[PDB]
């Protein structure tokens, strides 16, 4: 009754179930991201929810400016997210000084994917019960959007979208693309891109949202920065003229 | 501090080795994946299954290059794989390359990267890897060649064969098929039929990785100048070449 | 430990947890130019010698931590936390930063839910100071969790006193003089220990400000603490 | 080695430093253009002077730490950076030869400039001075160096006082090079020989 | 990094890793040994024969410690090849310190010192294995013979048995041996030792071997023929009776 | 219990360390002691236990430095383990900082030395109870250590079986006691009194008792014996 | 809580048996079998492949016959994978002791060093034991020809004759019934294959299915030769036997 | 190259009578031609009755009476407060001492 | 199963406990201290006639001035006695001195806990318990009982064994403030004699003192057979 329940081992049928259960530990947060391709940019959203006003909000954050050039962020509870973070901070900024240029999304992407597989292999560690959705503007590559889970697997992207409505949201964005016939969206500003985004999302969640509803990373060439309520609500007030 | 220094893989009263046999069954549910060994040429491929569209399964080396001359494609847990291909690759170089000033031939890696996956089958803390790999390459003195890899660490030299879902299914048709007289472009096509069964979905060169150890590739090396190096026996195929193909059948 | 449970969560984690809430009450209050830590000290016997078994720690010199729960636990937590904010000093040169702080335990508390020969911390910590930019109240969980805080409370008494702490929120949003939310954090001790008064208790409160205490933490002692005292028994009785 | 000319003057905007452009290893002059000027951080350089080897693997060493720092705890401040500098210089006072001036600027302390000599010690200071060619504009900085300069007289100030140290240092020489450093981003200047030594 | 506690106490007080080596012991072939006035003999069951096994260079269960030295063992083969090596050592180290070989006692001692720690180190288990060792200190013709255990006891005997049906032959022995009067020859001794296992072995000479340690490094191994002259004689002379 | 209490890197459902608690109950089950003190003196006395008459009776009591010392009960062979690591950190300040050791401090340390334990596997807690007594820059204290971590300054108290009734004569004395200052040999009767008070079965006399006083001008001393005649 | 995973793989059953030792023998009781016969003039080794396909190719291999140095060769039963780990330990306690005494090590060194090896996976460090039982065909000049067997528990033993592996119940009665000492190097390469011929699974024993060796003079002077059998080699010899 | 040593010179004197001891030093302590204390204690009573003085290099002087007194000070703690006899007390020393023989 | 240095509710360790056990079985030993010396003697017991009766070591010289004797799993007590033997040495060349008799018994105790999973590499605890018997010039001659939970005591006599609660008893009764040598010589042959289970005689049984005079001394299977039948001479009246 149990044993391959509780260690990186399989199980008759081939499974680790404690991989599985990490999977669940994702959605724990009740919290949705996804993130699209601009023409030259990538943006990412997660949905951000300050259920209690002791908290001071402006600390409450699931993305993480990992390089200059990379952003991440991720679905699940915040001490993992905060020891992949960092982690995958380390390994960039090492990564630069001993190669010489900046590490770049899908190659951080693939070195974190590896530290999750082995906590696949090895017993006394645990993988961590989260989703990380890496994004940059990449020097060789353009937009970049890869991102990895607790089995260790890790994957390119046009777009995609993580948590409980994962599924939802996904297929609100694949049709788009089924009829834009591209593999992403061609806008040239950002705040467009934001926008397109901030849209698909109220679409596909059936919520609508204030300025401290969401939380918005962009990458762009050369930085990844976040917006700031106040960038967050010039957007909302633009996507309000679009019907 | 990592307590787990006793082997999590042990012998059973029926003489069993439990994680071993999960293992192949975790390989049973993966994606069919196959060789097949021709007289100037080795082909092995498998299937680019996403699930999402919105994935782009251009970036997934379901079929890698582990030496110019030698490359590599699995049926079981994909992580598990690519850090095989990375550890293979990595003694390549380190246990032979740095000391021969020659790459591993097929065989010696072949038993490298089964040491690997052997010492997970009896060293503490661990469990064996998930996958089977099929191992192609072409060596100065053994010619071409193909090897599947377990998790037992066990290995073995085919002349043709497939793991996974239609393992069972697949080898039947390529018993069929296979002879010693067939020419590479052959054996590439026959991989494409027997794959055609697998496969469920769509079936194209954006569904379909496939990759060959055949003739040298000079415009494929990136320099000329020594006439002794003739370029990498080892070429992926484009999805645009895999199609072509197709149109033929 | 390191065992997810087939619900995402890590029942080892989660136990810790029981044990903190069999905790004393310990709070937090962000001023305007610093904060406040308070703490409930109970009086087992008559023989415990009274303001002699202080609870509530200094970090560096800028830094003030308080929790409830399993005692020791909270100061090897505080044992860290001081060798770590000597090192970010040591090389940074700077008197570690709140929130760098903050992380610098979140990530090692954190660590220990990771191996199952390891077993997590049975506290939530309530700490934070005054940097180069402000102020910051942070409040530490046994999963690793941790946010910035305009008010935090742990233990037996939590929501007692965090209502009472949402009621300042609301009814005072321009700020909260230092002053005021040492005199203010002393009532919430008193109002809090009603779940738990089976016991006389011993108040305890520390205070970072930088008019105040000049950017250092120090403990309010005699005058001061005794006006918080006063104030306290006055909507008490 | 980098032997050198080396400065970095704190004015009225920030600060600018300075160097000469040449290395030399015995009397043969290595390289002639040498880009005496390392970047540890957008708006924190260096200047760096005795062995090449150290002096590089130091910056880079740093440079890696303010990146790491920056990823972390946001910017850091010049005093971070000079600390960073000054425990490798220190910690391994038996192995290096390194003499690094320090230079950044913030917006609240606006030009800052620290000098780490050999022992491992740290300075902070108006200006500093570095290198080979520096024990000749002691007399001249000194006497002509004013706190809280025009951005056109420090440039003038550091032409001139470098052009002091090329002029009777063999082991400098080459161009002169400058990176400004104020709240308007980071400008590099050069001033080629048919300009400096008409002084 | 593995050292889990395998020789643990449980609430009657026994260690019953300890006791579960014994049961190894008890489970190997028979082994014997018994001092005459001036000679020590050992005696030691063979399986079967067996029609298609190589003797001579297949392990032959009496060994050489040193040349005036020999140990003799029931139970787990592979396990006493790992006391022999280190024993073997322990030999050739004291006279390289002390310039004198080993005493029986103190060879005796290093070995049941051995068992000992095995029953107290964490990861790992004791020796299935149970030995008699015999032979004569040097410059000494006194004869010594000594017994150590899986436990690391160890004590000297003037006959002992240990292995399968070991509880048999010491029986015959407490019966067969008197103090005051130990075989006094070579002959007479060798004897008794083979007439202890003929009540255990099930045939002849087939399976029992003899080595006859003599003082001052004379040690022998009888063959077969010389061993079936004794088989010979105890067949008739049990018959008169 | 059977799961959670098989180590002390074990939280049950309700947030409690089994083990811990475990060994509480060898120092319930260990032989009472108690200590008390002014502000010129502090006193330990130390009831005595022996296996049979041809037996001795058990040291209950260990000098740590100069001006300072404790009382045990429960094992004892972890009382030596941390009073040998007591000796060493008043040693440590001592040496290094030509300073003597707070009795306020080395509470602190054996309380982090006992956590560390309580935290690792491989380790059990600790299971002895101390009572520590000294003269410090401060005056005169007392301290109640438990395996668990927790150590608490106090006037008084006491620990072992029987204890209790000790203790709440000690809630009494108080106003009594805390004024000994001044007076050695009339601070011992007051905890030698108190001692009685959770004494049942048996009687203090010169075998069974121990005694040990730290002060303001007295350095710590151990008193067994015809010494403690005395006082009987 | 680490501990309650650890199966404790070094520890004796209430018998005095070692529990892993004895599940690893039940292993190599169901792999291919092998075996060994010693002439006066040679030594041979023979295996049955367990598995084949049509596909599986022949011609380059050695799954059951591995060479340790140019006087000894063993025969496998149990997992490859070990036995390679085994094996490569083992060719070079060969060169160490080439090396140091310049003379080929002799079979009995050898063979004691790998039984020791596998013994110690047997006594401590809670690692399962090599599910590898060896046949040992050497020769070197103290003993001339020598054959040994060793098996998981690390215990050792030498034969004229032997099998290891599969139905090695009804191999040992065959190799009685017709092994005598006097015999010749082909009468024991005819046997060898008489035995395996009656204990195949198989409803034939072709030459795919096998993998052959002989330790022998060859008709150089004083010198020892080793021949791994091919394919074409093994089909050969088996049209000879009768059993085209 | 740095010399770990020095000399800070002094003279001490022991004699023993029948029922008494004595061990006197003198009381200046100095470098090269300079003082540095005209009164800086050198013979100290290290408990047990036991007085002593390690001349020469101060610092490696200071070092070894601390250590001494502190090994008083265990075996007090370690032996049952057993006086330290003079001999026994002249063991340890020498042990003290051959720790740092090279 | 569940660790090894584990606590029981009761607050007791298992295998210290379990420990205990195993000493209950082994042979009997017993300890009379004297103003004149400290006497121990041991029961041999050899599980067969054949055994060489001399063979049986089970009270040991540790040093001159110190003996031990042993009762349970004796094979465990040669890690202990070398560990004594090496400490009461050690101290000698340390201070030119013997070691008190206490400390060395406490140096052995320290040992004794040493188990578990400082730097205790140990699996289990010992399964042996020792009476140490000594003299040093502090505290005249001495007994204690060293057990495998690391405490001691000081006795002025004591059995450890089989037969110690009903020797333990006649020890009680039969102990006074001032026997001589030869008193407790006897009543060690005596008490042993009536716990046996076999006939006592000189070689099933073993006798040793330690005086301040002459050290430590094993009696020769002689001597201790002449005081054997000094007993049935002196029991024989009355």
């Amino acid at each position: 009754a149990g044993y391959d329940r509780h260690i990186t081992i399989f199980s008759p049928e081939g499974r680790l179930y404690q991989v599985e259960y990490a999977f669940k530990a994702t959605n724990q947060t009740n919290i949705n991201s996804l993130a699209v391709r601009g023409k030259d940019c990538t943006v990412v959203i997660s949905q951000k929810k300050v259920p209690d006003k002791l908290l001071d909000p402006t600390t409450v954050s699931y993305i993480f400016c990992i390089s200059r050039t990379i952003g991440m962020v991720v679905n699940g509870p915040i001490p993992d997210a905060r020891n992949a973070a960092l982690r995958a901070k380390a390994e960039a900024a090492e990564f630069r000084y001993k190669y010489g240029y900046d590490m770049p999304c899908d190659v951080l992407a693939k070195r974190m994917a590896n530290l999750s597989q082995i906590y696949t292999q090895r017993a006394y560690m645990r993988p961590l019960g989260v989703i990380l959705t890496f994004v940059s503007v990449d020097e060789e590559l353009g937009p970049s959007i890869y991102k990895t889970d607790p089995a260790g697997y890790y994957v390119g992207y046009k777009a995609t979208a993580t948590g409980p409505k994962q599924q939802e949201i996904t297929t609100n964005l694949e049709n788009h693309f089924k009829k834009s016939k591209i593999d992403h969206i061609n806008e040239e500003s950002w705040e467009k891109v934001v926008e397109f985004a901030i849209t698909h999302m109220i679409d596909a969640l059936g919520t609508e949202f204030s300025k401290n509803d969401l939380e918005v990373g962009v990458a762009t060439k050369d930085k990844f920065f976040t917006l700031s309520a106040e960038n967050i609500e010039e957007r909302l007030v633009a996507i309000a003229e679009q019907d | 501090t990592d307590r787990y220094s006793f082997s999590l893989t042990t012998f059973s009263p029926s003489g069993k080795l439990g994680q071993i046999d999960y293992a192949l069954t975790a390989v049973k549910q993966g994606v069919t994946s196959l060789g097949i060994k021709a007289t100037n040429g080795v082909v092995i491929a498998t299937e680019k299954k996403s699930s999402s569209p919105l994935a782009m399964s251009e970036t997934l080396s379901k079929v890698s290059l582990l030496t110019p001359d030698i490359g590599a494609v699995y049926s079981g847990m994909g992580p598990d794989y690519r850090v095989l291909v990375d550890k293979s690759r990595k003694v390549a170089h380190t246990s032979y390359k740095r000391i021969y000033g020659e790459y591993p031939p097929t065989k010696l890696l072949v038993s490298e990267v089964a040491k690997i996956m052997q010492e997970a089958t009896q060293s503490g803390g661990v469990r064996p890897f998930g996958v089977s790999l099929l191992i192609a390459g072409h060596d100065e003195f053994n010619g071409f060649s193909l090897y599947q890899v377990d998790p037992s660490g066990s290995y073995f030299p085919w002349k043709a064969t497939a793991i996974g879902k239609g393992s069972v299914a697949a080898k039947t048709f390529l018993e069929k098929r296979w002879n010693d007289e067939l020419e590479l472009e052959d054996a590439i096509h026959i991989a494409l039929l027997t794959l055609k069964e697998s496969v469920e979905g769509e079936f194209n060169g954006d569904t379909i990785e496939l990759a060959i150890i055949g003739d040298e590739n000079p415009d494929l090396l990136g320099y000329t100048g020594i006439p002794t190096d003739k370029g990498p026996r080892f070429r992926k195929l484009t999805s645009q070449e895999i199609n072509d193909r197709l149109e033929a059948l | 430990m390191s065992v997810f449970s087939p619900d995402g969560r890590n029942f080892q984690v989660e136990y810790a947890v029981k044990a903190v809430e069999n905790g004393t009450t310990s709070i937090g209050i962000k001023c305007n130019d610093g904060v406040v830590f308070a703490v409930e000290k109970l009086i087992t016997s008559k023989l415990l010698v009274p303001q002699k078994n202080v609870k509530i720690q200094v970090v560096d010199r800028h830094i003030g931590c308080v929790y409830s729960g399993l005692i020791p636990d909270g100061r090897h937590l505080v044992n860290r936390g001081r060798e770590e904010a000597a090192s970010f000093k040591k090389l940074y040169k700077t008197p570690i930063p709140i929130p760098a702080f903050a992380d610098r335990l979140g990530q090692y508390v954190q660590a220990h839910t990771l191996y199952n020969s390891v077993r997590p911390f049975g506290v939530s910590t309530i700490f934070g100071g005054v940097d180069k930019n402000g102020a910051h109240l942070y409040m530490l969980e046994p999963s690793g969790s941790y946010w910035g805080y305009k008010g935090a409370a742990t233990g037996k008494g939590r929501q007692s006193a965090k209502a009472e702490l949402e009621k300042l929120v609301d009814h005072h949003p321009e700020g909260l003089s230092a002053r005021e939310a040492v005199k203010q954090a002393a009532k919430i001790i008193y109002l809090a220990h009603e779940d738990n008064k089976e016991k006389d208790f011993e108040l305890e409160i520390s205070w970072c400000s930088l008019s105040e205490t000049n950017g250092l933490h120090k403990f309010v002692k005699g005058d001061l603490l005794q006006e918080a005292i006063d104030f306290a028994q006055k909507e008490i009785n | 080695s980098l032997g050198t000319s080396i400065m970095a003057v704190t004015f009225k905007d920030g600060v600018i430093l300075g160097a000469d452009s040449r290395t030399t290893t015995g009397a043969y002059i290595a390289n002639r253009v040498t880009d005496k000027l390392t970047r540890v951080h957008d708006k924190i350089w260096c200047c760096r002077s005795g062995s090449a080897a150290d002096t590089q693997a130091i910056a880079d060493i740093v440079q890696y730490h303010l990146e790491l720092y920056t990823s972390q705890y946001g910017t850091p401040s010049t005093e971070t950076a000079a600390s960073v500098f000054k425990e490798l210089c220190y910690e391994n006072k038996d192995n290096l030869t390194a003499g690094i001036i320090v230079a950044g600027y913030d917006d609240k302390n606006k030009g800052e400039v620290y000098t780490i000599p050999l022992g491992g010690s740290v300075h902070k200071l108006p200006y500093a001075i570095a290198g080979s060619g520096s024990t000749f504009i002691y007399g001249y900085c000194d006497k002509n160096f004013r706190e809280n300069m025009s951005k056109e007289e420090t440039v003038d100030f550091i032409k001139h006082s470098l052009s002091q140290a090329i002029k009777w240092d063999g082991s400098s020489g080459g161009v002169i090079r400058m990176v400004v450093l104020t709240a308007a981003g980071v400008e590099r200047l050069i001033f080629y020989p048919d300009e400096y030594e008409q002084l | 990094g593995y050292d889990r506690a395998l020789s643990i106490f449980s609430p009657d007080g026994h260690i019953f890793q300890v006791e579960y080596a014994l049961e190894a012991v008890k489970r190997g072939t028979c082994a014997v040994g018994v001092k005459g006035k001036n000679c020590v003999v050992l005696g030691c069951e063979r399986r079967s024969t067996l029609k298609l096994q190589d003797t001579r260079i297949t392990p032959s269960k009496v060994s050489k410690i040193d040349s005036h030295v020999v140990l003799s063992f029931s139970g787990l083969n592979a396990d006493s090849r790992i006391l022999i090596e280190k024993a073997r050592v322990e030999a050739q180290s004291h006279r390289l310190t002390l310039e004198d070989p080993v005493t029986v006692e103190y060879l005796t001692r290093y070995v049941a010192g051995v068992q000992q720690r095995y029953t107290q180190s964490g990861g790992v288990r004791p020796f299935g294995v149970s030995t008699l060792i015999a032979g004569f200190d040097p410059r000494d013709d006194e004869p010594k013979l000594y017994q150590t255990e899986p436990s690391g006891i160890y004590s000297s005997w003037s006959a002992q048995t240990i292995g399968r049906n070991s509880k048999t032959v010491r029986e015959f022995l407490e019966k067969n041996y008197d103090r005051k009067e130990p075989p006094a020859t070579v002959e007479e001794c060798v004897k008794l030792t083979v007439r202890s296992l003929l009540e255990v072995v099930q045939t002849g000479a087939k399976n029992i071997e003899i080595t006859v340690v003599k003082p001052d490094s004379d040690i022998v191994a009888l063959s077969s023929e010389e061993i079936n002259q004794y088989v010979t004689q105890i067949e008739q002379e049990k018959q008169e009776q | 219990r059977n799961n959670y209490d098989g180590d002390t890197v074990t939280f049950s459902p309700t947030g409690r360390l089994f083990q811990v608690e475990y060994a509480l109950e060898a120092i319930k089950q260990g032989s009472v002691t108690v200590g008390l003190r002014s502000n010129t003196h502090a006193v330990l006395v130390a009831l005595k236990r022996n296996a049979d008459e041809l037996s001795s009776y058990q040291k209950k009591i260990i000098k740590c430095d100069e001006h300072m010392g404790l009382s045990l009960a429960g094992l004892a062979p972890d009382a030596r383990v941390l009073s040998n690591y007591l000796r060493q950190q008043c040693n440590y300040s001592s040496l290094v900082f030509n300073r003597k050791l707070a009795v306020e401090r080395a509470g602190h340390l054996l309380c982090d030395k006992a956590q560390k334990n309580t935290q690792s596997y491989g380790g059990r807690p600790y299971g002895v109870g101390l009572l520590i007594i000294g003269y410090d820059k401060s005056g005169a204290h007392l301290l109640e250590f438990q395996p668990s971590g927790n150590v608490t300054e106090l006037y008084g108290t006491a620990i072992g079986a029987r204890s209790q009734g000790a203790k709440t004569y000690l809630e009494r004395t108080l106003d009594t006691f805390i004024k000994i200052d001044g007076n050695p040999d009339e601070l011992i009767k007051a905890g030698v009194e108190a001692i009685s008070q959770s004494l049942r079965d048996e009687s203090l006399t010169v075998d069974n008792l121990s005694i040990a006083i730290v002060g303001k001008d007295t350095p710590f001393t151990i008193y067994d014996g015809e010494a403690v005649a005395k006082y009987i | 809580g680490s501990r309650r995973y650890d199966s404790r793989t070094t520890i004796f059953s209430p018998e005095g048996r070692l529990y892993q030792v004895e599940y690893a023998l039940e292993s190599i009781s169901h792999a291919g079998t092998a075996i060994g016969i010693m002439a006066s003039d040679g030594i041979v080794l023979a295996a049955e492949r367990k598995v084949t396909s049509t596909l599986l190719e022949q011609d380059t291999s050695t799954e059951k016959l591995y060479k340790l140095n140019d006087k000894i060769a063993v025969a496998v039963a149990g997992l490859t994978a070990d036995a390679e780990i085994l094996i490569n330990t083992a060719r070079i306690h060969a060169q160490n002791y080439l090396k140091t005494y310049n003379e080929d090590i002799p079979v009995e060194i050898l063979v004691r060093r790998l039984s020791d090896i596998k013994q110690g996976y047997t006594q401590h460090g809670g690692l399962r034991p090599f599910g590898v039982s060896f046949i040992y065909a050497g020769y070197d000049d103290r003993y001339g020809y020598q054959l040994y067997t060793s098996n998981p528990s690390g215990n050792y033993t030498g034969w004229k004759a032997i099998s290891v592996g599969a139905n090695t119940s009804a191999a040992q009665t065959l190799l009685q019934m017709d092994y005598k000492d006097d015999m010749k190097v082909d009468d024991a390469i005819e046997l060898a294959l008489k035995t395996l011929s009656k204990t195949t699974d198989s409803s034939a024993l072709t030459y795919d299915r096998l993998e052959f060796a002989t330790i022998r003079k060859g008709a150089n002077d004083g010198e020892v030769y080793q021949k791994i059998f091919k394919p074409q080699e093994i089909k050969d010899i088996l049209v000879k036997t009768g059993i085209t | 190259q740095f010399n770990p040593y020095g000399d800070n010179g002094g003279t001490i004197l022991g004699i023993a009578g029948e029922d008494f001891a004595v061990l006197a030093g003198d009381t200046r302590n100095i470098t090269d031609y300079s003082i540095n204390s005209r009164y800086e204690p050198k013979v100290f009573d290290c408990g047990d009755n036991i007085v002593m003085s390690a001349n020469g290099f101060a610092a490696d002087g200071d070092a070894l009476v601390k250590r001494f007194k502190n090994s008083v000070k265990w075996y007090h703690f370690d032996h049952n407060d057993k006086k330290l006899s003079i001999n026994s007390a002249a063991r340890n020393i020498q042990h003290l001492l051959y720790g740092k023989r090279f | 199963d569940r660790g090894v240095s584990t606590f029981s509710p009761e607050g007791r360790l298992f295998q210290v406990e379990y420990s205990l056990e195993a000493i209950k079985l082994g042979s009997t030993a017993i300890g009379i201290a004297t103003k004149e010396g400290v006497v121990l003697g041991v029961e041999k017991r050899a599980t067969s006639p054949l055994l060489e009766s001399d063979s049986i070591e089970k009270i040991v010289e540790i040093d001159r001035h110190i003996g031990c004797a042993m009762s349970g799993l004796t094979a465990d007590a040669r890690s202990m006695i070398e560990h004594a033997r090496t400490a009461a040495v050690t101290h000698n060349l340390y201070y030119d001195e013997d070691i008190n008799v206490e400390s060395l018994t406490q140096s052995v105790c320290d040992l004794a806990l040493r188990f578990g999973e400082e730097e205790r590499l140990m699996s289990r605890p010992f399964g042996v318990a020792l009476l140490i018997a000594g003299h040093d010039a502090d505290d005249g001659y001495q007994l204690f009982h060293a057990e495998p939970s690391g405490t001691f005591y000081r006795y002025n006599a004591k059995a450890i064994g089989s037969g110690s609660e009903g020797a333990q008893a006649e020890l009680l009764n039969e102990w006074h403030s001032s026997l001589t040598l030869k008193e407790a010589e006897l009543l060690v042959l005596k008490i042993l004699k009536q716990v046996m289970e076999e006939k006592l005689d000189e070689n099933n049984a073993q006798l040793s003192c330690i005086t301040k005079q002459d050290g430590f001394k094993i009696y020769d299977n002689e001597k201790t057979a002449e005081l054997i039948k000094e007993l049935k001479e002196k029991e024989a009246a009355e």
